[PDB]
RNA sequence: UGCAUACUUUUCCUCCGCCGAAAGGCGUAGGUAAUCUUUAUCAAUAUAUAUCGUGAUGGGGAUAGAUUAUUGCAAUUAUUAAUCUUGAACGAGGAAUGCCUAGUAAGCAUGAUUCAUCAGAUUGUGCUGACUACGUCCCUGCCCUUUGUACACA
RNA sequence: AGCGGCGAGUACACUGUACUUGCUGCUUCUUAGAGGAACAUUGUGUGUCUAACACAAGGAAGUUUAAGGCAACAACAGGUCUGUGAUGUCCUUA
C-alpha cells in the first residue's frame, strides 16, 4: 500500500467511486455530472 | 463665460458651411471644458451630431488595440496638439480644427458607380482620416504624436496635400470623377 | 463547528442521499414523503446519521417488469392521472421495446406546457429505468397537476 | 470641384445590393433626385458637385 | 505649476491637504538635509520588488520611500509590513506568460520602520494591530505639510 | 578534493550540495535508499581493482550520487565517478 | 539609416530635426535654455 | 443646515454631504484641489463654476466615495454635486432660486441631476466577454 | 437570534410570526435585519461527454441569513420561538448579555 | 572616445554607461548599475568621456567581486561546479565555462546533455 | 533511528512581529465568517515626475547555463517559485478566416474552478470606454411560397 | 453596515478643518424583503389612417428597459456503457 492521502486518486465521488472530475468546492465531492442530475435534490436552482 | 481647456473660448469661432454646421453641434448644451463625455451618443442615429468635435477627435486617436481604452491619454495628446496651434502657427485651435474638417470630406464616393457623401458621414472620415495620417507619422519615426498631429491638422487648415489625409480625399475624390 | 455554506450543502447531500436509499427500498410502494417493517429503516437511518409523478412511474415499471403488453399499460395509466384531475399528462417509453434497434414511443393525453418557471412549478416530472429481457426500458413521466393560478389566462367575471 | 448645398426633402429609398447607399431628393431650389453614402435625414444638406445628374427610383 | 483660480478656500492644516509627489520630494530633500535616517549596506544594490527586474535609478530612493511609508502611515490607522509591501506593488511581466501582480521587497520597508521607530516617528501599538505613527511625528508631518503649503503659496 | 569530502560528515555534505538535495535529506531518505547504500557499499568491498564489480538492477532513478557510491556500476548499466556527485541517477529510459 | 551625435521656437522634435541630435541632448539643451511633453518660446 | 444626497457612475458611489459653513469642499479626508488627475479636475469643478463661486460660500461639502475606478468616480462625485447643491436649495433656501440652478445645468448637460444608468453587462460562455465568442476554424 | 434558511418567502413568515408574537408583551424586539445573501454558485459543464458546444450552467442555492435582537429571559424566548415550525427554516437563539 | 575597448572584444560606442557596458557577457543591466555604484562614477555620462582609469577600475572590480562589498547570491555562476569560490565569469570566459559544463555533462550522458548535443529542448518544453 | 503510552494545538484564509536581496521561514492573532484574512480598498490599465531616443535598441524574453526555496514518499524528461546571467525569432504578417452595435469591441487586471504544488485554460467579476451601422439580401447559412425532379440511404 | 450624537484629546485656522481612543435620534449612502414605475403615456408624422412603426416632449428608463434562464414537435443511426452498482449480450475470471 502506497500514500492514497493526498491527490486525484485519493478521494473519490461520493455517488459513485469516480476520481474524475469531482466538484470539491464545499465538500460537496460528487463527479460534475452526478452533480448535475442532484441539483435539484440538494437545492441548487439555476436562475441565471 | 463658458469655455473650452478653460483657454480656447469658441464664442470666436466660425464655420461657414451651413452643412457641417448641421453635422457638427459646437453649441450652447455642446459646450464642454475637457472632452471627456460620458454621454449616450450611440444609443441613436443622429445622436452623434449632438456629439462635440473635440470629443469625437479624441475617440478617433484612442484607436489601435494595444492603446485602446486610454481615453485621458488621448485627451492630453489633443490638448498638447491645441496648445501647439495657438503657440506656433498663431490662431485659435479650435478655428483651425473646424478648418481642417470642413476640407476633410471626401464629397463625392465610389460603390458596386460614383454616389454622393452625407454631411455627418464626411465629418466622421475626416475625423478619422486625420488622426490615421497622424499615427502613421508618429509610428516608427521620432517626432512625437502630438506634434504630428498638430501638424496635420495645421496641413488639413490649410488645404494642402503635404500630409497624407488631405491626399486620401483627393485620391478619392479622382476616383469618384473617374466613375461618373 | 462547521459553516452555513458547508452546512447547507452537507443537508443536501444527506437529503439527496436519503431519496436514494428510499427509491432503493421501495420498489413495492408509492413513494415520495421524505419527511423525518418502518423500524429497520430508521435504523439504518441512524446508523447513516449519527396525482403524483414519481409513485405513477414506479407503478409502470412495476407494470414492465410484470410483462404487459406496453401500450396498453400506458393506456390504463393516462386513464387513471385522468380520473385523479390532472389538466394534462404524457408520458415517454424509449429503450429496446419489442424490436432490436430505437423506438421512443410517446403517450400524452391533455395539454402540456414545457416552457417557462410555470413549467417548472406545475408540472411534476419521474425518470425510471426498469431492466427488463435484453436491455432497458426507459420510462419518463411527466403529469400537469392543477394549478396557483397560471399566467395565460385572464378571466374576465 | 465647387460644391453646391441642396437640402434633403425626403428620404426615398436604401439601395445597393448590399445596403449602404440611400435615395434621396434635394432642394437647392429645384428637385434633383440623388444618391447618398452615410445617414442621412431630412433637412440635412448635401455636397453636391456635379449637380444636373440624376439617379434612378426603385 | 500647480497653482491656479478655484471656487473655494483651502484649509492648509494637514497633510491630506498637500499634493503628494512634490511633499514626499520635500521630506526626502529635508532627511537629506538632516542626515537623520542612514542607507544600510545592502540598499546601494537591491531590486525593490520581484516585479521590477532592475535598480531603482534615484539615488536617493530610501528617503522617498520612507517620506512614502511616512504619508501611508499619516492616512490609516494601524498599518503592517505586508500591507506596505501590497502598496508598494507592481506589475511583474514573466515575460512570454501573462502579468501578475507582484508584491514588493518588504525587508526594506521593514528596515526602514525600525529606522522610523528608533528615531521616534512611528509607534508599535500593543492594542489593535501594526506599527500606527507617533503623535510627536504626526504634528512634525503636518508642519512640514504646513511649510510646504507656504511656499507654494509663495 | 574527492578524498577529503568522503571523509567528512553527512552534514557538511548537505551543505555543500545544491539546495533540492539539501532540501531532501533533511526531509529523510526513506526504507530503500538505505538499502541501496548497503547494497553499493557490498559491491565496493567485493571489488577487485582490474575490472569492475557486478552490477546492481534498481527500479527507483530519485537518489542522489554521494561520495558512498564512487567507483561502482549501477542499474541498464551506468558507472559512477567522483564528477557526478550531487546530480541524480536516473540515465535509463527514453528512445532517439 | 541616421546616427545622431552627441559632442558637438523651443521643442524637442524640432530641435532634432534641425542639428541632428539624440532628444536626450535636446531636452538638456532646452534645460540649458531655461536655466513629459515639451513647449518653449 | 445638512442635506446628504449620492452620485453614481457604474459602481462608483460619491455621497455629498452639504452643510451650513465657510465654503471649502473635500473628499473623504482631502481638499478638492486634488482629485488625482489634473486633465479630468474640470469635470468635478464643472458645476460649482456654473453655479458661482459666490453661492457656496455659505455651504461646506464633504464627499464621501467608495467603488469604482478613477474617471467613474470622478463622475459620480460630480453628479453628487449636482444633486446636493440643488436638494440643498430645494430646502433651506428659495425656490425660484433652485430652479434657475436647475435650468443652468440642464443647460450645460444631463448627467449633474440625472444618473447614467450603464453597468457591466454579464460574460458569457464560449467567449471571454458579454458578446465577444472565441474563434472557429472549420 | 439567527434564522439561517433556504426558502425566501417561508423565512419571511416565519419572521412575520415571530414579530406578531414579540408585540404581544414585554419584549423590546429590534426588528428583522436580512444579512447578504452569500450565494453558493456551481458553474458545471452540461454534458457528460465532450461533445456540443460546451454549455455551462450557473447553479445558485442562494441562503437567506436573517437575524433578529432581543431582552428577555431564556424561557420566554423558548416559547416565543415555538410557533410549531418545520424541517426548512434553522433556527438558532443566543441568549447572552453582551 | 567615440568607440572604445573595456574587454576582450566589445564595442560600446555612443550609448550611454550603463548601456555600453552591458555589451558585455556581464550583460546584466542590473549587475551593470552595481558596478557602476561600486565605482562612484556618475551614470549619466556617456560611454566616450569615461577616462581609462576609471575603465581599468571597472575591469578590476568585474573580475573576483566576491572580495569587494558587492554580495554572494548576485553572482553569475554560483557555485563554479569545480568545489570552491563563487565568482562572476565574464566576457568569452563565460562561454568557454558554458562549453566546459556541456562537455561535463556529455561525458556523464546525463539525460539533459545527451539532449544538448542531438540540437533538442532540455527544459522539458514539448515543441510538437 | 523504531515502537508503545499520555496529551494538545496545528490540516484552509492569512493579519501582525521578527529573520530573509528574493522566494520563503519561524513565531504567534483573528476567522467555521457583512465581525477576521479584507474590502472607506486585495488589482492592473490609469495619471504625475524622472532615465531612454528610434538604433533588433534599455523594444523583445525565447533558448540556455549555473543556485536558493516550497510543495510532496518522490521533482531527473528540469512541478512551480525566486536570484544572477544567456539577448533567438519578430520592423504590423501572404492565401485564407474569426468575433463584434453601448458600458458592448479592445485593452487591463482580478476572484473562483481544477489545487498537495502549478494558468498562459475555463469560468465569473469588475476597471480604462473606441470606431461604424441603425440597413441590405451581394456573398454565406437558415426559413418561406412557386417550380422541376428518375432523389427518399433523400 | 454606516451616519450622525458626544466625550476625550493631537495638530493648525477664524473670533471651524484634519486625525485617533471611550460611550451610545437618523437609514441618504450599506444590506434586502414587500411595494411602486412605461402602457408607445401625452405631442406630431407614416400606415388599408387596421395591426403597427418613425420622430419629439416628459421621464430613472422608450430597440418585450438590458441581460440571461426556461425550451414544443420531430429527429440525427451526433456524442457518452472512459460519470455511474443506469445496462444487454459477447469476452475475461488466479
Ligand atoms: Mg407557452
Ligand atoms: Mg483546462
Ligand atoms: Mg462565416
Ligand atoms: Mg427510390
Ligand atoms: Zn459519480
Amino acid at each position: 500500500v502506497h500514500p492514497k492521502k493526498y491527490g486525484q486518486g485519493s478521494r473519490q465521488c461520493r455517488v459513485c467511486s469516480n476520481k474524475h472530475a469531482i466538484i470539491r468546492k464545499y465538500n460537496i465531492n460528487i463527479c460534475r455530472q452526478c452533480f448535475r442530475e442532484r441539483a435539484d435534490i440538494i437545492g441548487f436552482k439555476k436562475y441565471r | 463665460d463658458i469655455k473650452l481647456f478653460k483657454k480656447w473660448s469658441y464664442e470666436e469661432i466660425n464655420i461657414a458651411d451651413l452643412s457641417l454646421v448641421d453635422c457638427i453641434a459646437v453649441s450652447q448644451k455642446a459646450c464642454v471644458y475637457t472632452p471627456h463625455t460620458a454621454g449616450r451618443y450611440q444609443k441613436k442615429r443622429f445622436r452623434k451630431a449632438l456629439c462635440p468635435i473635440v470629443e469625437r477627435l479624441v475617440n478617433s486617436m484612442m484607436m489601435h488595440g494595444r492603446n485602446n481604452g486610454k481615453k485621458l491619454k488621448a485627451i492630453r495628446i489633443v490638448a498638447y496638439a491645441f496648445e501647439i496651434i495657438h503657440l506656433m502657427t498663431g490662431e485659435n485651435p479650435l478655428q483651425v480644427f473646424v478648418n481642417a474638417v470642413q476640407k476633410g470630406g471626401p464629397r463625392e464616393d465610389s460603390t458596386r458607380q460614383a454616389v454622393d457623401v452625407s454631411p455627418l458621414r464626411r465629418v466622421n472620415q475626416a475625423i478619422y482620416l486625420i488622426c490615421t495620417g497622424a499615427r502613421n507619422a508618429a509610428f516608427r519615426n521620432i517626432k512625437s504624436i502630438s506634434e504630428c498631429l498638430a501638424e496635420e491638422i495645421i496641413n488639413c487648415a490649410n488645404e494642402s496635400s503635404s500630409s497624407y489625409a488631405i491626399k486620401k480625399k483627393d485620391e478619392i475624390e479622382r476616383v469618384a470623377k473617374a466613375n461618373r | 463547528p462547521i459553516s452555513k455554506k458547508r452546512k447547507f450543502i452537507n443537508d443536501g447531500v444527506f437529503q439527496a442521499e436519503l431519496n436514494e436509499f428510499l427509491a432503493r427500498i421501495l420498489a413495492e410502494d408509492g413513494y415520495s414523503g421524505v419527511e423525518v417493517r418502518i423500524r429497520e429503516l430508521t435504523s439504518l437511518v441512524q446508523k447513516r446519521f449519527f396525482l403524483c409523478a414519481m409513485a405513477q412511474a414506479e407503478s409502470l415499471r412495476y407494470k414492465l417488469l410484470k410483462g404487459l403488453a406496453v401500450r396498453r399499460a400506458c393506456y390504463g395509466v393516462l386513464r387513471h392521472i385522468m380520473e385523479s384531475g390532472a389538466k394534462g399528462c404524457e408520458v415517454i417509453v424509449s429503450g429496446k421495446l419489442r424490436a432490436q434497434r430505437a423506438k421512443s414511443m410517446k403517450f400524452r393525453d391533455g395539454y402540456l406546457i414545457s416552457t417557462g418557471e410555470p413549467s417548472k412549478r406545475f408540472v411534476n416530472t419521474a425518470t425510471r429505468s426498469a431492466q427488463l429481457k435484453q436491455g432497458v426500458l426507459g420510462i419518463k413521466v411527466k403529469i400537469m397537476l392543477p394549478t396557483s393560478i397560471l399566467p395565460d389566462n385572464i378571466s374576465v367575471l | 470641384e465647387k460644391s453646391k448645398l441642396a437640402k434633403v426633402e425626403k428620404v426615398l429609398g436604401r439601395t445597393g445590393s448590399r445596403g449602404g447607399v440611400i435615395q434621396v431628393r434635394a432642394q437647392f431650389g429645384r428637385f434633383l433626385i440623388r444618391n447618398v453614402k452615410g445617414p442621412v435625414r431630412e433637412g440635412d444638406i448635401l455636397a453636391l458637385l456635379e449637380t444636373e445628374r440624376e439617379a434612378r427610383r426603385l | 505649476r500647480l497653482l491656479e483660480p478655484v471656487p473655494f478656500v483651502k484649509t492648509n492644516n494637514c497633510i491630506k491637504d498637500v499634493d503628494a509627489d512634490l511633499f514626499i520630494r520635500s521630506y526626502a530633500t529635508h532627511l537629506k538635509l538632516h542626515n537623520k535616517i542612514t542607507y544600510p549596506k545592502w540598499c546601494t544594490f537591491v531590486k525593490t520588488g520581484k516585479g521590477r527586474k532592475l535598480a531603482p535609478l534615484n539615488e536617493d530612493w530610501y528617503f522617498i520611500r520612507a517620506s512614502s511609508i511616512l504619508r501611508r502611515l499619516y492616512l490609516h490607522p494601524d498599518i503592517g509590513v505586508g500591507f506596505l509591501r501590497r502598496q508598494f506593488s507592481s506589475k511583474q511581466r514573466r515575460g512570454v506568460a501573462p502579468n501578475h501582480t507582484s508584491l514588493a521587497s518588504g525587508k526594506i520597508l521593514r528596515s526602514i520602520l525600525q529606522q522610523l521607530e528608533n528615531l521616534g516617528y512611528v509607534e508599535q501599538n500593543p492594542k489593535k494591530k501594526g506599527r500606527r505613527l507617533t503623535t510627536k511625528g504626526e504634528n512634525a508631518i503636518n508642519n512640514f505639510a504646513r511649510y510646504i503649503n507656504k511656499k507654494v503659496y509663495n | 578534493d574527492l578524498d577529503k569530502l568522503l571523509d567528512l560528515s553527512q552534514d557538511e555534505l548537505i551543505k555543500l550540495f545544491k539546495a533540492r538535495q539539501r532540501r531532501k535529506f533533511q526531509r529523510g531518505i526513506s526504507k530503500k535508499a538505505k538499502s541501496l547504500l548497503k547494497k553499493i557499499r557490498k559491491s565496493k568491498k567485493n571489488c577487485e581493482p582490474g575490472e569492475k564489480p557486478n552490477p546492481v538492477p534498481t527500479h527507483l532513478r530519485n537518489m542522489t550520487i554521494i561520495p558512498e557510491m564512487v567507483g561502482s556500476i549501477v542499474a541498464t548499466n551506468v558507472e559512477i565517478k567522483p564528477e557526478m556527485i550531487g546530480y541524480y541517477l536516473g540515465e535509463f529510459s527514453i528512445t532517439y | 539609416k541616421l546616427n545622431h551625435a552627441v559632442f558637438i521656437v523651443i521643442t524637442p522634435s524640432a530641435i532634432a530635426e534641425k542639428y541632428k541630435v539624440n532628444l536626450s541632448v535636446a531636452r538638456a539643451v532646452i534645460n540649458h535654455l531655461a536655466d513629459s511633453q515639451k513647449l518653449y518660446t | 443646515k445638512r442635506v446628504q444626497t449620492f452620485g453614481k457612475k457604474k459602481t462608483a458611489v460619491a455621497v455629498a454631504t452639504v452643510t451650513n459653513g465657510k465654503g471649502l469642499i473635500k473628499l473623504n479626508g482631502k481638499n478638492l484641489d486634488l482629485v488625482e488627475p489634473y486633465i479630468l479636475k474640470t469635470k468635478v469643478y464643472e458645476p460649482l463654476w456654473l453655479i458661482g463661486s459666490g453661492k457656496l460660500k455659505n455651504l461646506d461639502i464633504r464627499i464621501r466615495v467608495k467603488g469604482g475606478g478613477q474617471t467613474s468616480q470622478i463622475y459620480a462625485i460630480r453628479q453628487a454635486i449636482g444633486k446636493g447643491i440643488i436638494s440643498y436649495y430645494q430646502k433651506y433656501v428659495d425656490e425660484s432660486t433652485k430652479k434657475e440652478l436647475k435650468d443652468v445645468l440642464l443647460r450645460y448637460d444631463r448627467s449633474l441631476l440625472v444618473g447614467d444608468t450603464r453597468r457591466c453587462e454579464p460574460k458569457k460562455f464560449g467567449g471571454k466577454g458579454a458578446r465577444a465568442r472565441y474563434q472557429k476554424s472549420y | 437570534i439567527a434564522l439561517t434558511s433556504k426558502n425566501l418567502r417561508a423565512i419571511e413568515k416565519v419572521c412575520s410570526d415571530i414579530m406578531k408574537g414579540a408585540k404581544e408583551k414585554n419584549l423590546n424586539v429590534s426588528g428583522p435585519v436580512r444579512l447578504p445573501v452569500k450565494t453558493l454558485r456551481i458553474t458545471t459543464r452540461k454534458s457528460p461527454c465532450g461533445e456540443g458546444t460546451n454549455t455551462w450552467d450557473r447553479f445558485e442555492l442562494r441562503i437567506y441569513k436573517r437575524l433578529i435582537d432581543l431582552y428577555s429571559q431564556c424561557e420566554v424566548v423558548t416559547q416565543m420561538t415555538s410557533i410549531n415550525i418545520d424541517p426548512v427554516v434553522e433556527v438558532e437563539v443566543i441568549i447572552t448579555d453582551s | 572616445q567615440h568607440i572604445l575597448r573595456i574587454l576582450n572584444t566589445n564595442v560600446d560606442g555612443k550609448e550611454k554607461v550603463i548601456i555600453a557596458l552591458t555589451a558585455i557577457k556581464g550583460i546584466g543591466k542590473r549587475m551593470a548599475t552595481v558596478i557602476c555604484k561600486q565605482a562612484n562614477v556618475d551614470p549619466t555620462k556617456r560611454a566616450g568621456e569615461l577616462t581609462t582609469e576609471e575603465i581599468d577600475n571597472i575591469v578590476h572590480i568585474m573580475s573576483t567581486p566576491t572580495q569587494f562589498k558587492i554580495p554572494d547570491w548576485f553572482l553569475n555562476r554560483r557555485k563554479d561546479l569545480k568545489e570552491g569560490k563563487n565568482i562572476h565569469v565574464i566576457a568569452n570566459q563565460l562561454d568557454s565555462y558554458l562549453r566546459e559544463d556541456l562537455e561535463r555533462m556529455k561525458k556523464i550522458r546525463l539525460h539533459r546533455g545527451l539532449r544538448h548535443h542531438w540540437g533538442l529542448r532540455v527544459r522539458g518544453q514539448h515543441t510538437k
